[PDB]
C-alpha cells in the first residue's frame, strides 16, 4: 500500500487546511472587531445637551453598538476569547452605558415637559426606537421612571387644593392635561415596530401588570388622592368639613370635565377612578 | 525543519480557538494599533499557507488517481 500513504497524507492536508482557515477566520472576525472599537472611541459625544446634532451624533454611535452585536454573534465564538471580553467591558460596556444614559435622559426630559410632548412626536419617537434597540430593559426602565413621575405630579397637584376645594376644577384640568399626554405616548410607543409582529406599547404592557397607560396612571394617581382625601375628611378638621360642605361642587366639578358615566362619552371608566378617590361623601 | 507557523498547524492538538486566544493578549488598551497592525501581517503569512496547503492538496490528490 503505496497507495494509502497518499490517502492518508490528503486526508492529513484537508485537516491542515480546515485548521489555517478556522484560524483565519476568527483571527479576522477579531480584527474587524477592534477596527469597530477603535472607530467608537473616536465618536465623542456631546451629554445632556439636546443641541440637535448632538443628538446625531448619538445615532452614530448606537448603530456602532448595533454593529458590534452582529459581528459577535455571526461569530459566537469571538466571545469567549479573553482580551474580547477584556476591552467588551473596558471600552464598550462603559461607551454603552454613557449613550443610555444620554438616550434616556434626553427621553425622559423630553417626555415630561408636555410640549414637546405635542411639537417634537417625530423627535420623541426616534428616542424609543433607539433605545429599545440598544437596551430593550432600559426603555422600559425610563418609561417606568417617566410614567411614575407624571403619576407623582398630578397626583400631588390635586391634593394641594384639598385645603382650598374652592380651586378643584383647575386642579382636575391639570390632571387631564398629564392624561393627555400620556394618551399621545402610548400611540407612539405602539407606532414603533419590532419583529415580525407587534408594538413597544403592548411589550411594555405585557411585561407589566398595566393594561393601557391611561389605566395604571389614573389608578395610581387615584389611590396618592384617595388616601389624601379621606384621611383629611376622616380627620373633623375644618378642611375635612370643607370637603363635606363643598360636596356637590366636587362632583359638579367632575361632571364637567369629565362628563358622567356609562352612555356617551369614552371618558367613562377614566372617570371611574377620580368617583371613587371621592367617595367619602357619603 | 520548516517554519514554526506553518509546522503549528500539522499539530493534530493545535486547535484555533486556543492560538488566537493567547495571541491577542499582549494585551488591549491603546497598544490595540500595535497589536492591531501585527495580525494585520500575520494574517498575510497564514494567508499564504493557505493557499500553498491548497495547492499540495490539490497535487496530492491527484497521485490518487491510478499511479
Amino acid at each position: 500500500q503505496d497507495i494509502l500513504e497518499p490517502f492518508e497524507r490528503a486526508l492529513k492536508l484537508q485537516t491542515v487546511s480546515s485548521k489555517i482557515h478556522q484560524t483565519t477566520t476568527l483571527l479576522r472576525s477579531s480584527l474587524i472587531y477592534v477596527h469597530m472599537i477603535s472607530q467608537l472611541q473616536m465618536m465623542p459625544l456631546e451629554t445632556d445637551s439636546t443641541d440637535d446634532a448632538a443628538l446625531a451624533c448619538g445615532l452614530k454611535i448606537a448603530a456602532l453598538h448595533s454593529q458590534l452585536k452582529i459581528n459577535i454573534a455571526a461569530n459566537p465564538n469571538l466571545a469567549t476569547l479573553q482580551l474580547i471580553k477584556s476591552c467588551e467591558n473596558n471600552v464598550v460596556s462603559p461607551n454603552r452605558q454613557e449613550l443610555l444614559r444620554y438616550l434616556s435622559t434626553n427621553l425622559t426630559r423630553d417626555c415630561l415637559n408636555n410640549l414637546k410632548m405635542e411639537n417634537n412626536p417625530k423627535r420623541i419617537v426616534t428616542l424609543i426606537k433607539a433605545l429599545y434597540t440598544l437596551s430593550p430593559v432600559d426603555l422600559f426602565d425610563t418609561i417606568d421612571k417617566v410614567l411614575s413621575s407624571k403619576i407623582q405630579t398630578t397626583a400631588q397637584v390635586l391634593s394641594k387644593t384639598i385645603t382650598s376645594i374652592r380651586n378643584f376644577n383647575l386642579s382636575l384640568d391639570d390632571a387631564m392635561e398629564n392624561r393627555n399626554s400620556i394618551l399621545t405616548l402610548q400611540n407612539l410607543m405602539a407606532a414603533c415596530a419590532i419583529e415580525g409582529n407587534t408594538n413597544t406599547l403592548r411589550n411594555y404592557l405585557s411585561q407589566r401588570k398595566f393594561s393601557s397607560l391611561i389605566d395604571q396612571f389614573w389608578s395610581k394617581v387615584t389611590n396618592s388622592f384617595k388616601r389624601d382625601f379621606e384621611m383629611s375628611y376622616n380627620r373633623g378638621g375644618p378642611v375635612g368639613k370643607s370637603l363635606q360642605s363643598n360636596s356637590n361642587l366636587i362632583y359638579e366639578a367632575i361632571s364637567k370635565c369629565f362628563g358622567e358615566n356609562d352612555p356617551s362619552n369614552e371618558l367613562q371608566g377614566e372617570l371611574q377612578y377620580i368617583l371613587k378617590a371621592v367617595s367619602i361623601l357619603d | 525543519a520548516n517554519d514554526p507557523l506553518l509546522d503549528m498547524f500539522f499539530d493534530d492538538d493545535f486547535v484555533p480557538q486556543a492560538f488566537v486566544d493567547i495571541l491577542l493578549s499582549s494585551f488591549q488598551t491603546s497598544q490595540l494599533e500595535e497589536l492591531k497592525t501585527n495580525c494585520s501581517s500575520l494574517l498575510s503569512k497564514m494567508d499564504y499557507y493557505s493557499g500553498h496547503i491548497t495547492k499540495e492538496l490539490e497535487s496530492t490528490i491527484q497521485v490518487l488517481q491510478k499511479p
